[PDB]
C-alpha cells in the first residue's frame, strides 16, 4: 500500500483520477463540457495496503501505481486533496489495466 | 406620459440605466433613507441563470473581498442560501453588496442584460453558448460602473466602462 | 491472461467481439440493421488474467482467446478500443463454446 | 463433457431437448398447439465439462447424455442450433431422471 | 482496543470525531452554518477490541487512534459523552488515512 | 412545571402577518431590549442564549384575548434610532 | 450462560435493561415523559450461553453481566419478568461498553 | 429492398369491417386460389407457407384508395360450391 499528500486508502481501494476532459474533436470540431460524461480512462494514484478479507494472511492488490485502467461506471466516492478531486475505487471494481 | 399625481405637470429624466425592479434582501438599506442602497465605483456580475450554490456566489464574492469595493449582483435570482451568505457578511463586517433580479421580462431580459454588461465593461454569465461558468471569474470579467443606487422598486447604473466603440457597435447593431 | 492493443482484462473478464449484424437473409431477401438484436454468437479477443477469488492460489479463465462462444443475453459491459466497440463478460457468464 | 455440433456448454450446463407437442390425445381427439404448453419431458442432447465450483477439483455432471428426464418449469435458456431450437438447463435444476 | 472517558466500542467499531466546520473561507470570505454539510474529515478517539468475526483468532482494528481519516458519508451512529457528539463507523468504513 | 412547582411562564404567539409581524417583532426586541430569534441573517440559534440576549420589561398583563408589554428597557437611543428610521 | 429469576437467553442474546427515564433537566427543570425517547445505556442482567454459530466449538459471549452499555435504536425484544419489563438483545447488537 | 435490388411487392390492408371482411377475405383467397392465413380455427401459421399455398391471379392493380385483382386461378368448381353457399 502506498500513499499519497497525507493520504491512504484501507484495504481494497484505489485511489485515481480521470484524464482529461476532452474538448475538441479528434479532427477540427469542439465539445461543450455538459455533454462527454466522465472521462472512464483514468491513471491510479494511490492504492490501498491490501484485501485483509482474504482467510489469514491479507490480500495484496494488484493493480499498482502508475497504471492506465478502464473505469467502472457507477461506483467510486469522490474524494478531495487539494481541490484536486480524485476518485476511489474498490479493487474488485477496475475494468481493465492499459498494459503496453 | 404617465398619469401626474400633482397638480402641475412634471417632465422628468430617466438616465443611466435604470429599472423597475428593487433590492430583495431589505439588509443591504445602507442609505439611512427611504430603502436605499448607494455604492459608489461597485462592481458588476451578471449571470443569465439564477445564483443557486454557495460554491456559485462564493469566488466572487472573494474578488470583490479582495479588491475590497461594493458588489451588485444582477442575476435571473437569488438562493436563500447564498442570500443567508450575503446577510451574514453583511450584518456583520459588511461586505458591501447588493442582490438584485433581472429586469428584462423575458428574450427582452436575454438582450437587456447583454447591453448592461457591454454598457458597464464585463460579460454577462450563465450563457448557452460560452456559458463563461460563475466558478472561473477575473478581476476584468466584473461589470464596473461609476455609482449605483437601489430602491425597493428600481435601481440606476451610472458610468459603466463598456468600451464606448463596443456600445456603439450595439447602437449600430441595434439600430438597422 | 492475455492482453490487446494496451488492454487487459481484471481477474475474470473476458474482452470478446460480436460477429457481423447479418443484414441478408440466407437465400434471397435482406434484413435492415433495427431488427436482428445483437449477433449472440462472438469470438474471445483478450481474457482476463484468472480468478483470484479462489482460496490461496488464483483460477484461470477457461475459455481461451480465439474461441467463439454463444454469448449471454445480458451480461457483461460494453467498452470501445479504437472506435471499434468491443464487449467484456464475465466467465461464468458465457453460455456455450463453439468447439470444432 | 460431451458436445454437439459445434457446440458444447460451460461447468454446469445441460443442453437438451424436449420432446413432440403431443397434437392428438390417447382416444381420439386432437389438441391444437396454443395449449399444451411445452413438453416438460426431455432428452439430453450435450452434458457440460462439469462443475468446477467444486472446491479444488471440479465436479462432474451427473446427468449423462441420453437420458429422459423431467425438466424444471421456468428456468433454461432457448439456444439454436441448425435453426433447432434445444434448452441449456442447468445441473441442479434438473428435477427427475426417466431411468429404465 | 483502547477506550475513552467510560466507554468501549464493541469488535469493529471505531468512534471518532469531525474536525471544526470550516466557517469562513480561505480567502476572505464567511460561510454559514446550514451550508458545509458535515466535515467528512475526521480523528479517531477510540477503538474497538478487534473483529472477532474471524475464524478462530479474532482480528484486530487496523486505525489506530489519532489518526486523520477521510469518513463515509451515511453509516455512523451519533454518540454522545459529556454532550459531545462523536460519530461511531465500522472498521470497514472508513475511507482513507491522512498519513504523514 | 406551571401546575405543579411553577415555573412563571407565559405562551403568545406573534401579531400575525408577513413583513409586518417580522419587522413587528424587531421593534418588540429592540423596545424590550434584547434579540430576535428565528432570523435568516443571523439566526441566533436558541440552544445558546444569555442572560443579556433576553426581553426584559417591567410588567406584562396577559388576556385571552391580548397581551400588553410595559417596560422594555431597549436601550432608548437605540430605539430613537429605530423610530427615525422608520419615520424617514 | 449466567441466567435470572428463571430465565436464560440462547446462544447469542443479551437481556439486559435499559437505566432511569431522566425526567427533571440537569439544572432546573423538569421534563415529561412522551419526550426523552428511551435511555439508551443499559445494565446487562443476564447473559447467553454463547455463539454456537462459531465453527466445531462455539464463541463465549463477551459483554458480561453487571455492565454499563450504550444500547442500539431498534433491534431488541421487549421482554417481561415479574412486570419487570427487560430488553433482549443481540451480542453483535451493543454498541459500546462503559469500561471504568 | 425495394428501393434497392427491387423485389416486386406491394403491400394492402384487408377491406375493413367486422364478419365481413374475414368472409371477403375468405372469397378472395378461394378466387385467387389459396389459403387464408391468420385463421383461428385451424391455425395456417404463416412460418410453414408453400408454393401452392399462395394466391395467384394474372394481373394486379392498386391505386392510392383501391385495388383490382384479375384472373384469380380457385378452383373454378369450388368458387361455384362457394357461390351456392351463399346463395343459398
Amino acid at each position: 500500500g502506498q500513499a499519497f499528500r497525507k493520504f491512504l486508502p484501507l484495504f481494497d481501494r484505489v485511489l485515481v483520477e480521470r484524464s482529461a476532459a476532452e474538448t475538441v474533436t479528434k479532427g477540427g470540431i469542439m465539445l461543450p463540457e455538459k455533454s462527454q460524461g466522465k472521462v472512464l480512462q483514468a491513471t491510479v494514484v494511490a492504492v490501498g495496503s491490501g484485501s485483509k478479507g482474504k482467510g489469514g494472511e491479507i490480500q495484496p492488490v494488484s493493480v499498482k501505481v502508475g497504471d492506465k485502467v478502464l473505469l467502472p461506471e457507477y461506483g467510486g466516492t469522490k474524494v478531495v486533496l487539494d481541490d484536486k478531486d480524485y476518485f476511489l475505487f474498490r479493487d474488485g471494481d477496475i475494468l481493465g489495466k492499459y498494459v503496453d | 406620459v404617465k398619469d401626474g399625481k400633482t397638480l402641475n405637470d412634471e417632465l422628468e429624466i430617466i438616465e443611466g440605466m435604470k429599472f423597475d425592479r428593487g433590492y430583495i434582501s431589505p439588509y443591504f438599506i445602507n442609505t439611512s433613507k427611504g430603502q436605499k442602497c448607494e455604492f459608489q465605483d461597485a462592481y458588476v456580475l451578471l449571470s443569465e441563470k439564477k445564483i443557486s450554490s454557495i460554491q456559485s456566489i462564493v469566488p466572487a464574492l472573494e474578488i470583490a473581498n479582495a479588491h475590497r469595493k461594493p458588489l451588485v449582483i444582477i442575476a435571473e435570482d437569488v438562493d436563500g442560501e447564498a442570500l443567508s451568505t450575503l446577510v451574514l457578511n453583511r450584518l456583520k463586517v459588511g461586505l458591501q453588496v447588493v442582490a438584485v433580479k433581472a429586469p428584462g421580462f423575458g428574450d427582452n431580459r436575454k438582450n437587456q442584460l447583454k447591453d448592461m454588461a457591454i454598457a458597464t465593461g464585463g460579460a454577462v454569465f450563465g450563457e448557452e453558448g460560452l456559458t463563461l461558468n460563475l466558478e472561473d471569474v477575473q478581476p476584468h470579467d466584473l461589470g464596473k460602473v461609476g455609482e449605483v443606487i437601489v430602491t425597493k422598486d428600481d435601481a440606476m447604473l451610472l458610468k459603466g466602462k463598456g468600451d464606448k466603440a463596443q456600445i456603439e457597435k450595439r447602437i449600430q447593431e441595434i439600430i438597422e
